[PDB]
């Protein structure tokens, strides 16, 4: 009761860490002291110092004395008693009574005098807004110029049973009878002239027994002429939405190309694990003494996806022509047999489907930058296959089950695009065929934009992951070849194969392995653990950069 | 070159008026509670007592008629923000509606002379006024200005305007402000 | 009396909707 | 042009189309009129290639349509002037003087002039109606001047602050420069508003609209890892609540939680740590929530409120340092000085007396407590 | 732990809530147009209206052309001054009226179009009539889409809003109802009925929307209400790009917690289509399923509610999930296929009733919607 | 360069004549009560005169000692504005006081204060408000025993 | 501002008496020397004293006061008759090598001297506005409590 409460001070002090934050808290405290600060405004201000320091604060908390209104808001302002008094003329008691008069907002009070950020949009989108545009104009002065062709032709059909002894004193009403009063008045004003239309507007007012049938012809020429060029409008505005609407409801896809080239770089992929252990370093301290073995974890559920990968590694390599044929199956095989180590599949599927610790499970590879490098790309690319394939089978399921509408079949609205030239994902497998099409894509049959458009319409564009797939498998190739081809880089590899191959082996082992692996590579460079377990097929990556030293 | 030394105080006073109009958009509660002809006359009632010599009794009752009839001439001549300038309209439309003058002397409050006295130096170096009254202006200004120190508490006084109906600063409707900055 | 305008007919159009 | 031919009774007869060619080509927001369609030049890169049934139940609604009139309340329940004001230099509508160059806002005036009740005649500023005043009094300036000033016998040192006011134009009050100069942290807008330390650099238009799609200044729309690492540092920014950066994967970029940096100290949080669902772009310079408040407000228990003082230049602002260490009565301004081993020992020891001093305290009560209730 | 990731379940309906539905259109509210460049477009409401007719949904409703309001009427909430000024101008007449404008906000973002007043007197008589078709029990739900203007104030036009037509529909409820939730699902928030309930218990103003620097910049979290209305103004501050999921858990826990404390008698519901994907200024990633949910979810409860539409500046999206409401107001789910429209060229390319929701990032965090719930609850312990 | 009477006593008697004030004192009234005929040789300095001579008449570096002198002892800290006034004191007879005898930069300042300043007086506002809201609540249920007995 | 009752200021020029007209001095230790009346002045107002910071305040007054008694006697606290006799004392400080401090031999007549002579000397240098009241209230609450217990030191 006494130690705490006289180490307390200095203790906080080493939790605040930053004098600046330390100098603040201090200011709060003597504010508190100076018959400044109410009690719960010091309460709640070292809750956003010390929150997650729960017994200091706690301690805080019972030896200060806490026992658990007006709050306005910050946009909201009072008005005084003056500009409340604005009449009214429609409000009773009641009215009076729960309207508020004098706490207002605006706009320009919550910008604090800056203004807003509106939403970005594609270049796409921006067309679907112009082309929605003028959709708009023009289905709004067709409809209104129809309103106004209805109500004349009702006064003429009334008009025109009758007999000319009083049609000569026959006057019609402001609105012609109708519900509105304007929106005759804004056809005659478009349609005829700016001067003219409030004159004749005045002579069917006045004498509408001969203005109205010639108004009512002209209006109906109108019509049929605006009806006429909204149609071959349409045919326009209905290929351009064809054109642009998918593309425009993709936002990540759009610019992925450029954040995969940018964020899929050994730096950013450093940045990760380094980022994960500095977190569990900086939490080991606080809580969880049994501090994790690893940072990363990477789960394989599926093993048909390791071939697909290897399908498509092949495929480059047959494509590429900055190799040489050599290397070409150098790295082919040196991607076979890595498959084939690394996990449990075995080299015969991967040909059919393209303290002594004895009998162990866990394998641990130890690795420079490079094979991790290698193996982030592998995991880059069986991720991005594996969120295909969890949705394969109702993707599939969509698109064989897409009933077409039956006016569009009849009027031919639908796109025939992404078909004639086979893009669509009808009758196939929707997992095989985009592989199949990534391999067209790679082989450079295929454009780019027309497997981006193919995957976003069969996926709704939830495949946007898959549009780099050539650029990510051509650095892993590169990767590969470097791999294999660099010195202290090669003899490591050799290292993981001598104890993969060698089972029952003790800790000693495993400890003379991972130094003899730091031997290879600098006293610099990363060291990086990657447990792979036989159950499961759980890959745990771990961090020990320059940690074993 | 005419110079005063106007506490830091009613500096920070005046800084703080600044920004509750020029930023909070706060305009001054009209009529005041205390008004400019209000302190001015107290200054004189207090300062009268302490000093004897009759000349200077007289100077003193000079410089706050002086002061009365400057301010009223220029409150809405250059000593009003634009947000005010409504204010100041709706004042002379309410006063021209009840067919009696407005004086500015009456209705303002104290912030409105002191930003007065600190645009004052300006206004006298504009003008051919020779030294020794300059000088002697510029000193019973000073005087005021120590003056209203002793009584920065009752004058000035902080309230939030959304807490207190009595603060001598009330907030903005968007209307008012609209038809301030807007046209 | 000549008049001239700025021609904006709101203020702030920065801290609205649709600018 | 004779549009109802009334015949020799007043009867009409026929009337005349007008010109409706004269609008009829008028560009609609397609870029082509209405009476035409699109052009070839927009439909190359608008369609796809280009190489140079009537079931509606829409008609039946106003059959259906029953009139609604239930509610409680039916019934009844020469020189071009400025672009500029000469007043306070802001854009708007002006009155413009016409023998001067200079024009004003409506408000701007003395008296400000009504935007519907405007002088039918000709309009001059105060400074133009004292020069035809003046051009008008035969009396040289400085004659008015003196007549004013033996006019005014009642004042005579404001007399010439008096008269030479009705030549000067009405302006906009703007604080003097020896009134600002002693705060250097009060700044000066570009309309003349206040501005301060906590207001932000105005961002230029290149930042907000002129930026790509992928990379918004909002921060919302991608995943930008670049914000949780140190540009001058190159460590990782630790959020100060959750003790975490929380960097993602990119795999898994759902995972990355975002984070700012307080504009005043720097401290890196989280958007969950603090409650928050922006980064504060614009506007004022957001603050963490761990600085200490330069406004609050106490309840009496009416209420106090306190506001820390304004900074001042070193020239105009002394610190000093109390005689007295406990219990000086500071007004909440404070500095604190950096620290120069028998402290802590004394601090222990008069912790310990003052308990037992408490401790005893309390049992003397509780005797003459528990002493009370026998009588 | 108050917030739980929930999967999207499917839209059901309950056949044992059944609702006499009072729809209400008035045919010449497609015939305004706010201008050449503007994205408020009251075209959008008939093409809803023709999907209504269209998918035969009428039948299972009451279709209703209410009476246009007047300048008294109109007064119920706004000033003599503002509603004078909106029925007095005219795009012809601007030069009149110039301290108005910037008076009343009227002109810029809130132009002048020449059949300005009959728009606001059509929605207003839109929402009053809903309102009393529901306090005399001629119906449980009355669906006025043709009003929706929530940003309008007492005394201004903001937000493409001029009369707030929400306001004058919860004060003729609160003739008949003790108590009245709005519930605003609009992206933005909503302000003008907000701040006209502010200092009010009998109205409870839950409003889902994004606060950002987004428009109108009002909505904070500690934006609670004062005086007797304090913690009885909800607001939900969301970031950009919120799913369906998301929305459906961050709305019901919310919305539940209401209806079990505060306790109201109607529910006024506006439902802003500018909270779906693809919407020309909303931020939002709702499809047409995750819009629905929420007013799914509030007619399980079985108050006599008003389904008011709103914002929405696609059109397509909006009418599609318009029609869609308006369905599961009558117990049915609309298939996904279109019957011939007039406005059948919008719907392109599939042509089917689902809006797509966009592949953008769900920046809402489970942590930060907690924090936000968290909060939130704990202010409405004070509602009983 | 000399005076009549002594300034220190206030009588007359054998006298030191400073070199630059013209105030003299006796062997016994000074700090040293001097030895008669065993004075060290020199100019005879004496209290005022060493001060001017240690502070060369400049301000600023008499101002930094000051500051020097009240850092270094804290345990004197409210006394050591008031230890300098007797090296500028030359010593004298205690002279009884009269009601002994019967019967603007400155509104602004920072405080400058240390952070054990600061947690002395956050320790004495807590300890404070604790216990008079302990006493208050002891009184009033002292006052409510009283008056149910009373009742 | 500072509040002596007579009972202290009668025997204060009662004192005079006898340090003017009279050649009887205070005795040569001074009987009670002033470390034990400063060391039961803290013991019990300390003791009484409640919040810790006041503790630390009184601490800092009475080691002030006793650093201001060592560096004071010398220069204000000192009559006719009394410099010879600090003279000897000196001389004797200096013969078994312990130096002159003016504590342990001095009584308590110089101390309420000290703080008779106190609030004219507390206006001559620059002082603070608060600071003179917390060392007036540290006066006077050590007088009232000699004023408890005057005649335990204060007999002939
Ligand atoms: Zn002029
Ligand atoms: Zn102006
Ligand atoms: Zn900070
Ligand atoms: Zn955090
Ligand atoms: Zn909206
Ligand atoms: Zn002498
Ligand atoms: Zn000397």
């Amino acid at each position: 009761s006494l130690n705490e409460e006289v180490t307390f001070f200095e203790k906080a002090k080493r939790y605040i860490g930053n004098k600046h934050l330390y100098t603040e808290f201090l200011k709060i405290l003597n504010l508190y002291s100076q018959d400044i600060l109410d009690l719960d405004d010091l309460v709640e201000k070292v809750d956003f110092y010390l929150g997650s320091n729960k017994e200091l604060f706690t301690w805080f908390k019972n030896f200060v004395g806490y026992q658990e209104c007006e709050a306005f808001g910050p946009s909201y302002k009072r008005l005084p008693k003056s500009d409340t008094f604005m009449p009214c003329s429609g409000r009773d008691d009641m009215c009076w009574e729960v309207l508020n008069d004098e706490w207002v907002g605006h706009p320009v009070w919550a910008s604090e005098d800056s203004g807003f950020i509106a939403h970005r949009k594609n270049q796409y989108e921006e067309t679907l807004f112009k082309i929605e545009e003028e959709r708009h104009e023009y289905d709004f002065y067709i409809e209104s110029n129809l309103r106004t062709i209805q109500c004349l032709e009702t006064i003429v059909n009334k008009i025109e049973n009758m007999t000319e002894n009083e049609k000569a004193n026959f006057k019609l009403p402001p609105g012609l009878g109708h519900t509105s009063m304007t929106i005759y008045k804004k056809v005659i004003r478009k349609v005829y002239d700016k001067e003219r239309g409030f004159e004749i507007i005045d002579a069917l007012h006045e004498h509408p027994a001969v203005t109205a049938p010639v108004v009512l012809k002209r209006l109906k020429q109108k019509d049929e002429e605006w009806r006429r060029a909204q149609r071959e409008w349409n045919k326009v505005w209905r290929e351009l939405e064809q054109k642009v609407f998918f593309k425009s409801l993709d936002h990540l896809g759009l610019t992925f190309k450029q954040a995969d080239k940018k964020l899929l770089t050994t730096k950013q992929l450093i940045s990760e694990i380094s980022s994960i252990k500095v977190d569990q370093t900086n939490k080991k301290i606080h809580w969880l003494t049994p501090k994790p073995k690893s940072q990363l974890d990477f789960d394989f559920p599926d093993k048909n996806i390791f071939y697909d990968i290897l399908c498509l590694a092949d495929t480059f390599i047959t494509h590429t022509t900055a190799y040489s044929n050599p290397d070409k199956e150098r790295l082919k095989d040196l991607l076979k047999y890595f498959i084939s180590l690394f996990f449990s599949i075995s080299f015969e599927k991967i040909e059919e489907s393209l303290g002594i610790i004895q009998n162990r499970s866990i394998f641990n590879l130890f690795a420079n930058t490079n094979i991790y490098i290698f193996f982030r790309h592998w995991t880059t690319i069986y991720e991005r296959l594996l969120e295909i394939k969890q949705m394969n089978e109702r993707v599939t399921k969509e698109i064989n089950t897409r009933s077409t509408v039956t006016f569009a079949k009849d009027l031919d609205l639908l796109s025939s695009q992404l078909s004639e030239m086979g893009l669509d994902f009808v009758g196939e497998d929707a997992y095989k065929q985009v592989l199949r099409l990534s391999r067209r894509l790679i082989n450079g049959d295929l454009e780019h934009q027309w497997f981006e458009e193919s995957l976003r319409q069969a996926y709704n564009n939830k495949a946007f992951k898959l549009y780099t797939i050539d650029k990510v498998t051509q650095s892993l190739v590169k990767h590969a070849h470097t791999l294999m081809t660099d010195a202290k880089t090669a003899e490591i590899m050799a290292l993981f194969v001598k104890d993969r191959n060698a089972s029952t082996t003790s800790a000693k082992d495993q400890i003379i392995y991972r130094l003899q692996v730091r031997s290879h590579m600098s006293n610099t460079e990363n060291m990086f653990r990657i447990e792979f377990d036989k159950r499961t097929l759980h890959v745990s990556i771990q961090y020990i950069a320059l940690d074993d030293l | 070159k005419i110079s005063l030394q106007i506490p830091i105080k009613l500096k920070s006073v005046l800084v703080d008026d600044w920004e509750y109009v020029t930023k909070d958009k706060k305009i001054c509660r009209l009529p005041a509670d205390v008004t400019v002809e209000m302190v001015l006359n107290k200054y004189e009632h207090e300062v009268s007592q302490e000093l004897e010599s009759p000349g200077s009794q007289s100077q003193l009752s000079e410089y706050c008629a002086g002061l009365k009839l400057y301010f009223d001439k220029c409150l809405g001549n250059m000593l009003l923000y634009r947000l005010e300038r409504l204010q100041y309209d709706e004042l002379l439309k309410k006063s021209s509606k009840d067919q009696k003058p407005l004086v500015p002397i009456r209705i303002y409050g104290a912030i409105h002379l002191l930003r007065l006295i600190s645009v004052l130096p300006e206004l006298i170096s504009s003008t051919t006024m020779d030294l020794q009254s300059c000088q002697l202006l510029i000193k019973q200004t000073e005087d005021f200005l120590v003056w209203l120190l002793m009584h920065v508490d009752e004058y000035f006084n902080d309230k939030d305007p959304n807490r207190s109906d009595d603060a001598l600063y009330v907030n903005t409707s968007s209307q008012y402000e609209g038809v301030a900055l807007g046209m | 009396a000549r008049t001239k305008q700025t021609g904006k007919a709101p203020r702030k159009q920065l801290a609205t909707k649709a600018a | 042009k004779e549009l109802l031919e009334k015949d020799s009774k007043g009867n009409i007869i026929k009337l005349n189309e007008p010109s409706t060619i004269s609008e009829d080509s008028k560009v609609s927001v397609t870029g082509l009129p209405l009476n035409k369609g699109p052009s070839e030049k927009i439909k190359r890169e608008s369609l796809w290639n280009y190489r140079k049934r009537n079931d509606l139940k829409t008609f039946l609604t106003e059959n259906m349509t029953e009139e609604s009139n239930i509610r409680s309340t039916i019934g009844w329940n020469d020189f071009e002037n400025e672009d500029f004001c000469s007043a306070c230099n802001q854009s708007g509508s002006f009155l413009c003087c016409d023998t001067c160059p200079k024009s004003f806002h409506f408000l701007c005036l003395d008296p400000p002039i009504d935007p519907n009740n405007l002088p039918k005649g000709d309009w001059h500023c105060n400074e133009c109606k004292f020069k035809i005043f003046i051009n008008n009094s035969m009396a040289t300036l400085k004659k008015i001047e003196s007549n004013f000033i033996k006019q005014n016998n009642n004042v005579k040192i404001f007399a010439k602050l008096l008269f030479n006011i009705d030549s000067h134009n009405p302006k906009q009050f703007q604080l003097p420069n020896y009134i600002k100069e002693t705060f250097p942290a009060v700044k000066t807008g570009s309309r003349g508003q206040y501005s301060d330390e906590n207001d932000k650099i105005p961002l230029t238009d290149r930042q907000l609209f002129n930026t790509s799609y992928g990379q918004s200044i909002t921060k919302l729309d991608s995943y930008n890892p670049d914000t949780h690492i140190d540009s001058n540092s190159g460590k990782f920014l630790i959020c100060y609540k959750c003790n975490q950066t929380r960097l993602g994967s990119w795999s898994h970029p759902e995972n990355s939680r975002l984070i700012m940096t307080c504009d005043y100290c720097q401290t890196p949080w989280h958007l969950d740590c603090v409650p928050r669902a922006s980064f504060k772009n614009l506007g004022s310079k957001w603050k963490c929530p761990l600085h200490s408040p330069t406004k609050v407000y106490k309840k009496i228990h009416n209420y106090k409120v306190w506001k820390k003082q304004r900074l001042i230049n070193k020239k105009n602002q002394l610190y000093y340092e109390p005689l007295q260490k406990i219990g000086y009565q500071n007004n909440g301004n404070i500095q604190i000085i950096p620290t120069t081993n028998s402290i802590k020992y004394d601090f222990f020891d008069k912790i310990y007396k003052s308990k037992m001093v408490q401790k005893r305290k309390l049992f003397q009560f509780q005797e003459s407590l528990i002493d009370k209730l026998v009588s | 732990m108050v917030y739980e990731a929930t999967p999207f379940d499917p839209i059901t309906v309950k056949p044992s809530d059944k609702r006499r539905v009072a729809y209400f259109y008035d045919a010449d509210v497609g015939n305004y147009a706010y201008g050449a460049g503007h994205p408020m477009k009251p075209h959008r409401i008939r093409m809803a209206h023709s999907l209504i007719m269209n998918y035969g949904l009428y039948k299972k409703m009451e279709i209703y052309r209410a009476k246009p309001a007047t300048k008294q009427e109109m007064c119920q909430f706004h000033t003599d001054e503002y509603i004078d000024f909106l029925s007095r101008v005219t795009p012809d007449n601007l030069e009149m009226f110039k301290r108005e404008s910037v008076k009343f906000n009227v002109g810029d973002d809130c132009p002048v179009f020449d059949g300005l007043y009959e728009y606001c007197s059509i929605s207003g008589g839109g929402s009053m009539e809903g309102a009393a078709r529901l306090n005399r029990g001629k119906c449980d739900v009355a669906v006025n889409y043709a009003g929706g203007l929530h940003h309008a104030k007492k005394s201004e036009a903001s937000g493409f809003c001029y009369l707030n037509d929400i306001v004058l529909g919860i004060i003729e409820l609160l003739r008949y109802h003790p108590r009245v939730l709005y519930i605003d699902i609009d992206v933005h928030h909503g302000d003008g009925v907000e701040e006209a309930f502010y200092t009010t218990d009998r109205v409870m103003t839950c409003s889902f929307h994004k606060y950002g620097e987004f428009f109108p910049g009002t909505g904070e979290l500690r934006d609670i209400g004062v005086g007797a209305g304090k913690n009885y103004a909800v607001n939900v501050p969301l970031r950009d790009g919120i799913d369906d999921a998301t929305y459906r858990s961050v709305f019901e826990p919310v919305i539940k917690k209401i209806m079990e404390w505060y306790q109201p008698s109607a529910v006024v519901l506006q439902c802003g289509g500018d909270s779906l994907s693809g919407d020309r200024l909303g931020c939002f990633n709702l499809s047409m399923e995750g819009h629905a949910n929420c007013v799914n979810y509030v007619k399980s409860f079985g108050i006599p509610m008003m389904v008011v539409g709103g914002g929405g500046y696609t059109m397509r999206n909006v009418a599609r999930t318009w029609c869609f409401e308006t369905g599961l107001l009558n117990n049915v789910v609309l298939d996904k296929d279109l019957p011939y429209n007039e406005y059948y060229e919008y719907y392109g390319p599939d042509y089917k009733l689902s809006v797509r929701p966009s592949n953008m990032f769900n920046v809402n965090t489970p942590e930060y919607l907690d924090k936000v719930m968290t909060n939130i609850f704990a202010n409405l312990e004070n509602t009983k």
